[PDB]
RNA sequence: UUUUUUUUUUUUUUUUUUUUGCGCCGACC
DNA sequence: ACTGTCTGGACTGGTCGGCGCTATGATC
DNA sequence: GATCATATTGTCCAGACAGT
């Protein structure tokens, strides 16, 4: 199964965050975002959003429940 | 760069987005980012310079049908970034449609929204008797806006 | 909520192999509903005698299902044959059903005892040499259309009824023996009123609901139809899922008609206690007023398949039998005597702190057809009671000489060649007068066909299917004799309208029991339309007719009544026959009845709480009760919570 | 706060509509709206609104609603400007010490020695200021006496105007969400307070709304939680809390074991609305809380709630007075009266329906006259449940007459004083202390005593709120004040400390002297200093006047055991010897006893069908419902906690 | 030294009588 | 006003019998 | 090993129509 930070919005396959860290993760998201670029306009969206997110390339999550 | 749609099978759009995502990044294609939204069903955004990076992404995928000639405004998808709660907007007194739960495909009148529970109460209109059933925000389609 | 059931099931365990030999190679233990299951390799070991499992079964205070393990199970074709070699041939089995998923064989077989044996151990030498837990079920002499499409229902569905099963065992032992702080009784319909009863045991672990009913009588009115569901214990409790089971007492409207509504929306997902017989009753009842709702017109309360859910969601409890259906609450029944499968519910909460027994619909004077209500309990403190005849004049008359008389206007009828017409409710008091009439024909009084029609045969077979709930002298007949009251040549069936006409138009003597008392539906309204110019023919009454209907319009004498005819037109129907009332053969407990109940119950409780009746009877009955024994009663009303503990 | 149908925006169409209709074309309506119970009317023009003192009355008589007018906020006079008219407008002698602006909602607050004077005639001076002014007013009254707590509270609802106003428009939505409308059953379910005393819990459901009374603490069993708390695992408390149906909550007087309990759902947010309480049962309850976690600070235990606790209390504080009709839900209607009690007791009289059903939850009062406050109300309009309280209940609880109780109480001080000897009155800051107080200064009012009396620690508070609430008083209180010009409160033997120095100085001093602390238990507080210092002192005496608890220092004093072994701070114990008499004087009791119970069920008007006994021991309650049963005929009951009974 | 809320009776049972379509191929008159 | 071009349509009735064809990829 | 959504979008005659 594939659980996504409560932080950073990160998915991620294993128990340790490989971006801020946190031991609680979420099995329950919606509207997955895949980055690939830092620059991109949505991941630039998405920092003004949630902080956390964009940091660093990858799967990430729109909402945490 | 600019938006593009790229039209795939109805409910495996993540799989799709997953696939295209390691492809991008196995081959290094010229991809600027991938949005899915849950909600839509069976169409995916992709960011890219040009349609010429996305056509040439989806190809060799089964469930990748094809890309819509076109170029989507930031400010259409602007919203599905934003991060928004899914009983916000909703009010009592209307008539909404269970889409998901124990109650699938039953029509209900909204009589209690707490947005910090993110729950909302509702009241089967075809019982005889009324019982308020807590459900989640996201199972619940408006069908009609009244009060 | 947090549960414990992990830990309660590793003690469980581990107390088994402390005291089970190692032989036994036991492998799985988990909770079926209220009781516990163990999968063993080697059942020889295990049960070379019943006094290891009843052992287990004191010490562990649990009713213990011993099976096999499915890695070991015998080929269904060699399963079966070594089970019909060793059943004697007396015992004449008809169907046998496999469960591939879990170890256990189904028997269906007309003498159920000598497959169960003299003290079970035919049982256990079948589990020992087939490897196939056994379960046995008996094949009624007449076919029951109810009881076959429920077994099937049952079989066909073995997953989801095994994960019911074990999400309801696993949901009841969440924690260990709970002493509750408090226990709270609440009325949410049947009190001070008659009908659509609800009755709410709440404690501060678990709740329970009793005797879900509906309102006939009521039923243009919603506020009054049904039980209060604006209750806000009853709203927190169905909000949150809270409920862990429902009981209920006997098979009619006012008690399960409101049933299959929580399951038509998804109110309820836990069990339902009741006896087969009751669940067979209440499912026939059921599917008879959904029927009648749909030709009335109305939108129908709820669906077939809701019933069917109902039937997947019910555990079936036999008389005198103690199960754990809560942390707290253990719920055992007694016989009632009201109607078949009618049972007097029985709380004990906690670890003897409190009692209470729930009676509901019961006869305390024996019967042509069950045996009177169990006064007698380990331990009672509160007692409930209904209140249908507590009136201070209410005083029915005994039934010695209303069937007398019934003999004897039966007799004159038939002795001019009349023909007689007893409409009669589909249960209850259509069985009793075809055991007066059964009775009185074995000795050559009349010879006479006896006919039912509509849903007096499948009452008639649902009652042979549970022979062991009547009475002791139709089960001595039964069982230690070879005769069968209920299998008499002169009981006879109508298959369709043309049989009904040939009935009619004879002109021999017969006798109908007919399924309508009121005349409103049914067979009963052709019978009597056809059958009462004749003046030879007779109808009788055996239940109150209520104003507004045909049978009432009858009872009182009318001698011509307009209907509304076939083409349109009004039609006149010259009642020429004869008309008689013989109300003796109520099944309710009179006003002595309930004196005398209240005086010889053990041990003597210390409150009583009078329900399901008028509310001057009610009021009248506790006060009645109050001056004669001292006892505090109380008559609450509706949304009334009594803080019992 | 949890959204609903709230169909108040056709109930307000159809007010402004008969306000249009009825009222004149030159009041110049902009807005109507809803800020609690009363009703708001926004007036371009205010002049012709109040030409007349009858429109009003007129307007709200038809409407049946409190009615509040203020000026539109797009005209305002500047708030120098405003605040000079006010000032050289009114009479002098109404003694104005501060103006409050909120131009907000356009209300300016006034407090004045005076109120009647900027009031008048019935409320002509004030419709005059305000046509003036163009400014909405709001008269309160300035105590004699600072207080701190009245003070404290009047600026933290001045400096959170806003977020009041909010709270206030929120509540008068959720009130009238629907019409006038007729409850189809009422119940009572009493989570605590039944067959006990301490931790009482009353809610009344209905088919639409649900009110709480009186949720309190109990201080006598706080070790187990159980017996502490009321019951929040009823299933319907947990329904109404959880869907967060609670309409309001009514508090009948002040005291911990009828509002302790209120910080601790707006701690952990747990109940969000209204409460409906008499301003002087707000401040003594705010002081009574602020007293209950200082001493859970000092014992070493975590304190229930935090003092912003009792501020978000305060926030959410709805202040009616007595007589006052107000609509709190739907279909029920709160009113309060005189309890006699305490100061600001009061009696809840709900009123569910349109004369469908009545109910009067009593609480605890007194029905004989009080030098403080006057007996309890005994009249109602329609009544017909009846809910009692049963501390004495009991057929041998008749309490010792006050007349000679106070000649007694005389007595001993004229013996102690002629003497010349120190007297310490340990008492409450809330009950008995200020009746102690009045009937010393009604016996030196003659000229028998001229030595002054010191009062340490909450109770100059306690007398500063009843300064500045003296319409609660009793009848000649009340004439005293008024019309007699003379004020008990502020004879010049009233003393108060100012720290531990003068306390010190004071005990040193040795002049005799009558010492009124805090603390009656003797737990804490200046009461046990001013023991362990006049321990040794010989030649002394100290009077009891209220009942004390086992384990106590007050039990081992009242047994009169000569060596009473004391452990003092940082760990180290201390031993004194007492040759100090002790005096038990239990007759200023605020509670009635059973011939004042019997009296108030004869008296009272109309006989209710049925009644309730509560607050009290379970024989206690049990005696009282089958003796009043057994005189008056009426169907009483004594239900136990968790038990709901349908009354309609 | 003080203003603006209201109040009361008429609707009954525990339930009922029968393979459609699609296309292809061959053939007769 | 002529003239070549694009588009739509109907393709004789009946009868005999036979011979196939009417899901699939991806979790749990 | 059992189920569940989804599953792609032949020539000729006559009438209407751009082109010169
Ligand atoms: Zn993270
Ligand atoms: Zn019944
Ligand atoms: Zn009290």
């Amino acid at each position: 199964k594939e659980r996504a930070c409560r932080h950073c919005h990160y998915i991620t396959t294993e128990d340790r965050c490989p971006v801020c860290g946190s031991r609680d993760l979420s099995d329950d998201w919606f509207d997955l975002v895949i980055v690939l670029d830092v620059e991109s306009r949505i991941a630039k969206k998405l920092r003004e959003s949630i902080p956390e997110a964009a940091k660093v390339p990858g799967k990430y999550a729109i909402r945490v429940r | 760069g600019k938006i593009f749609t790229v039209s795939v099978t109805v409910g495996q759009e993540t799989t799709t987005a997953n696939l295209i995502y390691s492809k991008a990044k196995t081959y290094n294609l010229p991809l600027y980012a991938i949005l899915s939204p849950s909600k839509v069903k069976g169409y995916i955004f992709i960011e890219a310079p040009n349609k010429s990076a996305v056509e040439e992404a989806i190809r060799g995928i089964r469930h990748a049908k094809r890309v819509l000639p076109g170029e989507i405004p930031f400010s259409e998808i602007e919203h599905f970034l934003e991060e928004k709660p899914a009983v916000s907007g909703f009010e009592p007194g209307d008539i909404v449609e269970l889409i998901a739960g124990p109650f699938k495909g039953e029509k209900a009148k909204v009589v209690r929204v707490d947005e910090s529970k993110d729950e909302i109460v509702v009241e089967l209109v075809s019982s005889v008797v009324p019982i308020p059933v807590t459900v989640r925000g996201e199972y619940v389609r408006l069908i009609s806006k009244r009060q | 909520r947090e549960t414990f059931v992990d830990d309660i099931l590793k003690e469980i365990r581990e107390i088994i192999v402390q005291m089970v030999p190692r032989e036994a190679g036991i492998t799985d233990v988990e909770f079926e509903g209220p009781e516990l299951v163990i999968y063993v390799k080697n059942p020889e070991a295990m049960m070379k005698d019943g006094e290891l499992i009843k052992n287990l079964a004191k010490v562990l205070k649990k009713r213990i299902s011993v099976r096999p393990d499915p890695d070991i199970l015998l080929p269904p074709e060699k399963a079966e044959e070594l089970i019909k070699q060793l059943v004697p041939p007396e015992a004449e089995i008809t169907n046998i059903s496999f469960d591939p998923s879990v170890g256990e064989v189904l028997i269906e077989a007309r003498k159920p005892g000598l497959v169960i044996g003299k003290n079970g151990e035919t049982l256990r030498l079948i589990t020992q040499k087939v490897h196939w837990a056994p379960r046995v079920v008996r094949t009624p002499p007449i076919q029951s259309q109810t009881i076959y499409s429920i077994r099937s229902i049952l079989q066909t569905e073995s997953k989801d009824r095994r994960k019911f099963l074990r999400q309801v065992g696993r949901n009841i032992y969440r924690k260990s023996e709970y002493k509750s702080r408090w226990i709270r009784i609440t009325g949410l319909g049947g009190f001070r009123e008659v009908g659509r009863s609800a009755l709410l045991v709440q404690t501060d672990e678990s709740y329970v609901l009793v005797d879900f009913g509906v309102n006939i009588a009521a039923l243009k009115d919603p506020t009054k139809a049904y039980p209060h569901f604006d209750a806000p214990e009853f709203r927190y409790v169905l909000d949150e899922g809270l409920l862990d089971a429902i009981i209920i007492t006997h098979a009619a409207l006012d008690h399960s008609g409101m049933l299959p509504y929580l399951f038509r929306y998804k109110l309820f997902d836990g069990p339902i206690y009741t006896t087969p017989p009751t669940r067979d009753l209440m499912t026939l009842l059921q599917q008879d007023f959904i029927e009648i709702q749909h030709m009335n017109g109305v939108e129908p309360l709820y669906r077939p398949k809701d019933i069917k859910e109902v039937i997947k969601h019910t555990i079936t409890l036999d008389y005198g039998e103690v199960r754990d259906i809560a942390p707290d609450i253990r719920l055992t029944l007694h016989n009632a005597g009201h109607i078949l499968g009618s049972s007097i519910v029985h709380l004990h909460i906690g670890n003897g702190l409190h009692n209470i027994a729930i009676t509901g619909d019961f006869k305390f004077i024996p019967t042509r057809l069950f045996e009177p209500a169990v006064s007698r309990f380990p331990r009672l403190e509160t007692l409930v009671m209904e209140s249908t005849y507590g009136g201070s004049n209410d005083y029915q008359m005994p039934r010695e000489e209303a069937e007398k008389r019934l003999i004897e206007v039966i007799h004159q009828t038939l002795k001019r060649g009349g023909k007689v017409l007893i409409p009669a409710m589909a249960v209850g008091r259509a069985q009793e007068i075809m055991m007066v009439l059964e009775e009185y024909a074995r000795v050559g009084g009349i010879e006479v066909p006896i006919y039912l029609d509509g849903m007096i045969w499948e009452a008639t077979a649902i009652h042979t299917a549970y022979p062991e709930y009547l009475s002791k002298h139709i089960r001595e007949q039964i069982f230690h004799e070879g005769y069968n009251p209920f299998l008499n040549p002169i009981f006879k069936s109508v298959a369709n309208s043309r049989e009904r006409q040939d009935i009619i138009d004879s002109g021999e003597p017969a006798i109908i029991i007919a399924t309508s008392g009121m005349l409103v539906g049914g067979p009963s309204v052709e019978y009597f339309k056809q059958l009462a110019p004749d003046p030879k023919n007779s109808i009788i009454f055996v239940s109150y007719q209520a104003e507004g209907t045909l049978g009432r319009q009858v009872q009182r004498g009318l001698r011509e009544i307009p209907i509304v005819g076939e083409d349109g037109r009004t039609e006149v129907i010259n009642v020429n026959m004869e008309v008689h009332t013989i109300d003796g053969f109520s099944g309710a407990a009179d006003r002595r009845e309930l004196m005398s109940y209240v005086a010889r119950v053990r041990p003597r409780p210390e409150r009583i709480i009078t329900v399901h009746g008028e509310a001057h009877k009610c009021l009248d009955l506790s006060s009645s009760i109050h001056k004669k024994f001292g006892i505090s009663t109380r008559a609450p009303n509706n949304l009334d919570a009594i803080r019992l503990k």
